């Protein structure tokens, strides 16, 4: 049993296993206590499993947010850091509210940020939004683009109907069968 | 007058933090030289945004 | 403005002096909102 | 003119507040050492005007009072 | 006997089971003391369960509110932070008041945040609202959109009926039968 | 077993093995505890292995971001140094949202940096984006440049469709078989 | 067995061996623990290997970056020392993104530096870029000028297509066979 990765997190190992089982190679997950997890594969599947590690860029990085750069425990916070910490929690709350719709499995929402808001004498510009979604299959995903636009329009001060762009898609084919051990 | 209250209590908050931190430390000056000019320059950067706007 | 067009060339020696020692982020700022009245509050 | 002197004393108090903190952070460290007889006005005055030039407030006040009336 | 997730919370582990039992695989909620819960699945049901973990993005993240970025435990607070802490409590009180209607199982409300227009001479803009809901089936959900807009209209300063958008949907089919163990 | 590289880490050794196995030489990853990993090749394959190390510039440097040059623990934070972390977390988040499309394996997004637009008397310029991507084999990669150009457009203040540049490509041929031992 | 270099680095000894092995002389890499590696060569090959050390200026100096002349741990940071640390990380991120294209092995980008426009009232000027690349052979390296020019043209605020200079070339012939021992 050759060793691919070690020292992973918990949700970093369920992504590598779910990627490797899509390509007919079977991996074993081994806990090592405080030192994390580890993933081992068989011997003839080694030179084919390092290729999908390099291709899919595994292990996954932690997902980044705008509110992580400006920590709340600073002694003094600028008016730029308070509006960036506002808009990052708004797009984090609108993303979790999009997953409770009828058919949506996952979603992601982006807002335009204002950076030079108070440093100019100019008033701020209009607000633009964008969204992505993944739907359960068997759904007419062309008519379901008019509900996310209606939901996202009057969740802000004044956005137009052409300043919102929704790009959504159905999910991939299901993997339900076992890979299979390599007989030699 | 809420921006008069917030700016009038951040000054007393910084006197307790800044002037009272080497009280509990001394009860080394190069590491405390760079900390004080960051906070005073940022508090003065904030009070003009609360003043001229 | 006929014989007032004599002095605007007379103040050119003071005008090349008021650009060398003033910043041109304040020179145009009192204009777009080089003039002789737009450079003294910036110099 | 009454509302203008009121706004001028409000902006003028706003500027007053940071320096007050600058004063006691000099007298705190001078009382932390054995310099209780030394007056703090010879050490507080150097760091009162480098906070004003690094912030270069001569351009910040002059641009802000124009931007309260005019527009670009 | 093979483990999927460990060190979970209570509401996390109570949702991974409710997702796995929808897709004909069963799991076990094994307690571990103060180390949190853990979920194990059978060996023929391990390959499909990693696929539905990756698809549904499990375990669920904790829900984010806007009042968490501007905490009340701080000593001195900006007027921008007090305004953003006020609107995030009206946003939760209207959500808890929507669940007491006749038929609603869950609901979510979003308020348009405006913090930077209150300081300048420009007046604040009209405030916008948007809501989602999930109704019990058998209900005529075309007529029940007019009292959600009636309840939400004059609960604020000045809104119109065009600045409120309600997107609601009936609940899914009931899951009542047991999944079944993999026979061998 | 002539060593050629040692003291690497987990993500660098999985790149050097994935590169050398593409050119018909096999390597051996040896763990050494706290001293990292080590990579050994055979004596007939040593001359070619040094040539592909020099050609592909292995071992790889860690990837750089703009937010590392301006750390949060720098307690003096200029307004010049707050927009560089706000830009650097947006370009780190847009490329994490580009990878969740239909067929994308990897992506990279660059934004034009303007930082001194707040201190001069000039208005700020437009925003210029640019993106690279890698798709699956068998995809109509000509019509999928309008979904990235539509998703990227209204995610900022005001960009045009001639200010976005998308250079995308397909992946290489897969490497699955074993390199084979040098028989002597 | 006459040594010619000692105390070298890991990446330095791999650059000395790959130069000597190209010119039909073989070298031995000997580890010494804390004092680095050391390269020894045979007695009939000592005259040639000294000539290629003198010609190729070996051992290689470590590669310099512009962000090393202005360290971030300094207490006083100028606007010049912040604009130079910004461009010195955009210059590294662009050459790290050029290597993920379809056919590039190495790349090097040069951004034009502007310093003395910020302190005085002089306006800034147009920014110039320059690039170098090494492509895998068998590729049409004349058609790939427009893909690098299109990717670089939209990563800054104002560049022209005649302000970007790309000079690229194909790689050398591969060195796959062994040098051979000098018999006497």
């Amino acid at each position: 049993d050759k060793d691919l990765l070690k020292g992973l997190d918990q949700e970093q190992a369920n992504e590598v296993i779910a990627v490797l089982q899509m390509h007919n190679i079977e991996a074993n997950k081994i806990d090592s206590g405080k030192l994390g997890y580890s993933i081992t594969v068989a011997e003839p599947d080694f030179t084919a499993a390092v290729y999908w590690i390099k291709t899919y860029q595994l292990p996954p990085r932690p997902r980044v947010e705008i509110a992580q750069m400006f920590p709340a425990d600073s002694l003094v916070s600028s008016p730029r850091a308070e509006k960036a910490r506002l808009y990052s929690a708004i797009e984090q709350r609108l993303e979790q509210s999009l997953q409770t719709m009828e058919g949506v499995l996952s979603a992601r929402v982006h807002i335009s940020y204002d950076i030079d808001a108070g440093e100019n004498g100019r008033p701020p510009k209009p607000v633009h939004l964008s969204a992505l979604a993944v739907y359960e299959r068997g759904s007419p995903l062309a008519h379901q683009i008019s509900d996310i636009k209606r939901f996202l329009k009057n969740s802000f001060a004044d956005v137009d109907y052409d300043n919102i762009s929704v790009v959504l898609s159905e999910r991939s084919d299901a993997q339900l069968q076992a890979p299979g051990t390599p007989v030699k | 007058m809420d921006d008069l209250v917030f700016a009038g209590n951040k000054a007393l908050y910084l006197v307790l933090i800044l002037s009272g931190w080497p009280t509990i430390v001394a009860t080394c000056l190069f590491l405390l030289s760079g900390w004080y000019g960051e906070v005073l320059l940022s508090y003065g950067r904030q009070v003009i945004f609360l003043a001229l706007a | 403005s006929s014989l007032s067009k004599h002095v605007d060339e007379g103040l050119d020696g003071y005008r090349d002096y008021l650009i060398k020692y003033s910043d041109r982020e304040l020179v145009q700022f009192f204009e777009n909102a080089p003039s002789i009245f737009a450079l003294l509050p910036a110099y | 003119a009454l509302s203008e002197i009121k706004s001028a004393f409000k902006i003028g108090f706003y500027l007053y507040l940071p320096f007050v903190v600058v004063d006691l952070v000099v007298s705190s460290v001078l009382l932390a050492l054995g310099m209780m007889m030394m007056s703090p006005v010879t050490i507080s005055t150097p760091i009162k005007l480098v906070l004003f030039v690094a912030l270069d407030g001569w351009t910040l006040l002059s641009k802000g009072l124009i931007l309260q009336y005019m527009d670009i």
